RNA sequence: GUACGUGAAAUUGCUGAAAGCAUUGGAAAUCAGUCUUACCUGGGUGAGAUCAGUAGUCUCUCGAGACUAUGCA
RNA sequence: UCUAGUGGGCCAUUACUGGCGAUGCGGGCCGAACGUGAGGUUAAGGUGCCGGAAUGUACGCU
RNA sequence: UUGAGAAGCUCAGACGAGUAGGCAGGCGUGGAGGUUUGUGACGAAGCCUUGGGCGUGAGCCUGGGUCGAACAGCCUCUAGUGCAGAUCUUGGUGGAAGUAGC
RNA sequence: GCGAAACCACAGCCUGGGGGCCAGG
RNA sequence: AUAUGUAUAAAAAUAGAGGUCUCUCCUGUAUCGUAGAAGAUGGGCGAUGGUUGAU
């Protein structure tokens, strides 16, 4: 089971990566960093990131800024993965909202880590007829 | 009589709080150095005699009867001359075609049932 | 002036304690001019109360009273002791209490 | 269902007889109390008879609106105002009584307690009415020849800053 | 909404409510503190329906 | 009898006294403003306490009078509790009189007071020039400021005086005064 | 869902809320259970049975239980 | 009759005597020998504030 | 007057620190015999739980969640029967630390 | 990009009196 | 640039001040406000009052 549901099933989308040789602190900060954004403001941060313009900060493992471009290959990868499964899905690409990444530790075989992202569409509250 | 309890608090090992290896059962300090076996001032009580409590209202709910637990319908017509004094309780392990048959059976009987809504449904 | 009072003004002190071991179970309370024992065995009997705030409409009112009763004098400067039914809050050092007039013997 | 079915421990004879209750000495009949507890507290109040245990006390009922009613003889504060001629007034009829409330009744049928629209109301008979107009009437002449008896009825007692009720005389 | 008070049955609400001009009772059934079941009649004689509640978020949920 | 806000007039008033006194009123709920802190009065010569404060001089050295009484109330106190950390903040110390002050009644503490604790003759330093001796620079403008409210709240006075003046004399004018004047009234 | 029965603790992530060992109580959150329907008394209407100024069957030991008829004072 | 454990040392007054040691509690050696509690009253020490309790009364020195 | 589990019930008074050491009564676990017309796929056992209860305690009972095949009380029998530590054994997992470093 | 290890009761402001106790800063 | 009436204002001295040669202090236990279905609905008499809300 996805972790968290912060929406409905109609206005969501998933995708996720289990056993990801890649390192758990370095995902933690990444998935921290992107965590709350919108779909189009993602995709343009981490390819920011990838091409040295903006940094990653870290904030628990900060030992401060890095570039992980390994962690942030995967995040793209998924999160392109979520966008295709909202397409599937029939849903809007303009309020798509990164409503709940996570990433968690993987049997030790290193530091493996598994990573969800569940994708929302932008809550909105219609006018009250009074 | 009214069942007056000494104590509420249930009597916790010490140092069961520093340690998840160190359950909170209790355990008479062993140890010759106990600052706690001293009986110095905020050092956490140890279980005495005195804490024990009325011989006329011992093992009574606070309704003032005693839980007789009860496996079948048998044992709640056992009940039948203590019911001023007894409450049936059913076990956990009798599954609910028994608990049902149990339950209706104590109703007559007038014996209070501890988990009477327990596994059941209500239709009315 | 406006009046509608019928209450003596009094002041949580503190807890029955020697120098360094407390007592909850009764409370130190300060009565508005009584400044003698004497003075004080006229509030002995008088139902004391706490009134504060909260925020659940409990019974729809804001308002939360615990009652007591003044037991006995303490010291010279008419301090009296005041047993609540609980035990009034640590925090409440200094807070205004309530003293009724009853129950009255005058 | 009568010969006992438990040990039915009997409770021992308790020697605990009922004496009539000795009130103060200052809650003469006629005299005026302040009510200190309850919807009327703060009013002033002329005392009409000693019952067993409280008081059968009323303010004429022109005066201050507070009808003919029991008050403990500790919420009570026994002034030293000049007393009122209350001899004249019947006050006999007054008993337990008198001052009970409805025993718990209300026949009803199982299908007017569902859709719960018969609910009467208590409003106080016309009896009651009667006998507090009949008080007024025997009161009122004793309250009006003794000057300020009719302000100060009317009045309510309250407190202010620098009344202690510790030294101040009633 | 009357609150169900006393020894009438929903045989005899469906009876009473029939004479006082309604058309349909529904009965939510409780117990533990959780509400599980709801029959519905179609007053005075219509079908009557039993249903089982799951998943009941109330709207702060 | 206690109430929420109290203003003190520190002249002739002892520092441990008044203290003391304003220490055990803070504990007790009440909120105290003491003012004229630098007209408070130390019993000994000069250059006793003179040398009680450089020996202090040799933690925050502090010369403000107000600030003098402020700590002698806070080592009264359990500052290290949060409960006397509460009643410190209810305690405003302040040097002459504020103007949102000077319009209010002022009370004096009778066990503080200097003539009711010392015998005459006696010899006893002042805080305010103590403070003006050992670092504060402050004492002739407040001095001046003094002297212009003294002299605002005199005019006030009189002007009180002479309002008291015609209800004085209306009050016997009355026949009512003493007509029931058997009262006591 | 094969990294597969159950799946504890240490441990890690996210979300939510709060804050920056014992005693006693406050606030907040939560929870336990809580009764009305019965007793007595009176009458009306019918019902029957352990009742019949009543007849039979079976099992035990005259009468003790279980019955089947028939009546309802 | 048997049958386990120990045959250390330290402190203080006058080798003796106690006390510590297997002993927590109030005060800061003095007081006090401990089941769970309610209430009352005290010992020692205290009552300006921190701190529960007289910024008591009276006589004196600084 | 019913209050004989005579191993029961009932009356009274005193007493209560405690290491070594002695005595007694109890709680728990695996298996054995007997027993409960015992519990169990309408859910056994286990586990989780700011749900409730009992006992001075060791501990026991229970609601809810999870689960899916066996389990328990009582009377005796028996023992490879109770852990906080042995720089204990084995496994698992941390802070150090994304540090030293390549 | 890869990536340890030893070690770890618990934690980390000073002064005085008897690294947490007492009274202060 | 954008909280139970929350009532009370002279100075300085205790081996002297204030007010008009005279008077007062010796605490505020005083002074101001204090009755109303938590403050209702009317009538008369006497002064130009008092309390206020909004400009």
């Amino acid at each position: 089971r996805y972790s968290a549901s912060p929406a409905l099933e109609t206005k969501c989308a998933k995708a996720r990566g289990a056993y990801l040789r890649t390192h758990f602190k370095n995902s933690r900060e990444v998935a921290f960093t992107i965590n709350g954004m919108s779909l189009k403001k993602a995709f343009i941060f981490l390819d920011n990131v990838k091409e040295h313009k903006q940094a990653v900060p870290f904030r628990r493992f900060n030992g401060q800024a890095r570039w992980p471009v390994k962690s942030v290959k995967f995040f793209y990868d998924l999160l392109k993965n979520a966008e295709a499964n909202a397409e599937a899905k029939g849903l809007d690409m303009d309020k798509l909202i990164i409503k709940h990444v996570q990433v968690n530790a993987a049997p030790k075989q290193s530091s493996p880590s598994h990573i969800e992202i569940i994708v929302a569409e932008e809550e909105e509250a219609v006018p009250k007829a009074n | 009589v009214n069942i007056i309890k000494k104590r509420t608090k249930p009597f916790k090992r010490h140092q069961s709080d520093r340690f998840k290896r160190v359950g909170e059962s209790w355990r008479k300090p062993r140890g010759i150095d106990s600052c706690v076996r001293r009986r110095f001032r905020g050092t956490i009580s140890m279980p005495k005699i005195g804490y024990g409590n009325n011989k006329k209202t011992r093992y009574c709910m606070p309704n003032g009867l005693k839980a007789f637990l009860v496996r079948n319908v048998s044992d709640v017509e056992l009940l039948l001359m203590h019911n001023k004094t007894y409450a049936a309780e059913i076990a956990g392990n009798v599954s609910a075609r028994k608990r049902v048959e149990i339950v209706e059976k104590a109703r007559a009987l007038g014996v209070k049932v501890t988990n009477a809504g327990a596994k059941v449904r209500s239709q009315e | 002036a406006q009046g509608h009072r019928l209450y003596v003004k009094a002041k949580h002190l503190s807890f029955q304690r020697s120098k360094h071991v407390i007592h909850p179970g009764t409370s130190i309370v300060k009565i508005e001019g009584c400044d003698s024992k004497e003075e004080a065995q006229f509030y002995l009997g008088k139902r004391v109360c706490y009134v504060y705030k909260s925020s659940k409409a409990v019974r729809g009112s804001k308002i939360r009273v615990i009652w007591g009763t003044i037991a006995r004098p303490h010291g010279n400067s008419g301090a009296v002791r005041a047993r609540f039914v609980h035990n009034l809050p640590a925090k409440t050092f200094g807070s205004s209490l309530r003293v009724m007039l009853y129950p009255s013997n005058i | 269902k009568y010969y006992p079915a438990y040990r039915e421990n009997v409770p021992k004879k308790a020697r605990k007889a009922v004496r009539p209750t000795k009130l103060r000495a200052s809650l003469a009949p006629g005299t005026v109390c302040i009510l200190l507890a309850g919807r009327f507290r703060g009013k002033r109040v002329v005392v009409l008879s000693q019952l067993e245990d409280t008081l059968v006390v009323t303010g004429p009922y022109k005066v201050n609106g507070v009808p003919i009613r029991r008050v403990n003889h500790r919420y009570v504060i026994a002034t030293s105002a000049p007393k009122i001629d209350v001899s004249g007034v019947s006050v006999e009829k007054f008993t337990k009584a008198y001052f009970a409330k409805q025993k718990r009744s209300g026949p009803v049928k199982k299908d007017e307690a569902f859709f719960a629209e018969n609910a009467p109301k208590n409003a106080l008979p016309a009896e009651r009415i009667a006998d507090q107009k009949a008080v007024d009437a025997k009161l009122l002449p004793a309250i009006k020849a003794i000057p300020n008896m009719k302000e100060y009825l009317a009045a309510s007692f309250a407190l202010s800053n620098g009344d202690r009720p510790h030294l101040m005389k009633f | 909404f009357r609150k169900r008070t006393g020894d009438i049955e929903v045989h005899e609400i469906a009876e009473a409510a029939a004479k006082r001009g309604y058309t349909d009772l529904l009965v939510l059934n409780e117990d533990r503190k959780k509400t599980n079941a709801l029959t519905l009649v179609h007053l005075p004689n219509g079908p009557s329906f039993y249903f089982t509640l799951s998943n009941l978020q109330t709207a702060k949920e | 009898e206690f109430q929420k806000v109290v203003v003190i007039d520190a002249k002739g008033h002892l520092l441990g006294r008044l203290a003391s006194v304003v220490a055990k009123q803070l504990l007790g709920g009440q909120k105290v403003v003491v003012v004229r802190c630098e007209e408070l009065n130390i019993s000994g010569h000069f250059f006793r306490n003179k040398l009680k404060y450089l020996a202090y001089l040799r933690a925050f050295h502090f010369r403000a009078p107000s600030r003098i009484f402020q700590k002698a109330v806070r080592g009264m106190l359990p500052h290290k509790t949060a409960r006397g950390q509460a009643a410190l903040e209810h305690l405003q110390a302040v040097e002459g009189i504020p103007p949102p002050f000077d319009k209010q009644k002022r009370v004096v503490v009778p066990a503080a007071l200097r003539v009711l604790r010392l015998k005459p003759g006696r010899k006893y330093c002042t805080v305010g020039r103590l403070s003006s001796e050992v670092g504060w620079k402050y004492n002739d403008i407040v001095a001046k400021l003094e002297e212009r409210r003294k002299v605002k709240s005199a005019a006030f006075y009189q002007a009180k005086l002479a309002k008291q003046k015609k209800i004085a004399s209306a009050k016997e004018a009355s026949p009512v005064n003493q007509k029931l004047s058997q009262f006591g009234y």
